[PDB]
């Protein structure tokens, strides 16, 4: 499913997205 | 399509190491 993975980088944008700030 | 969602994983992947660096 397209939703599969874009939740997976949905989870490793907010991952980064935490360290970022 | 699904092949660019699972290569954006190796993008939230490498701003990861950014966190780090």
């Amino acid at each position: 499913k397209i939703a599969a993975l874009k939740e997976k980088i949905a989870a490793l944008k907010e991952k980064i997205a935490a360290l970022k700030e | 399509e699904i092949a660019a969602l699972e290569k954006e994983i190796a993008a939230l992947e490498k701003e990861i190491a950014a966190l780090e660096k």
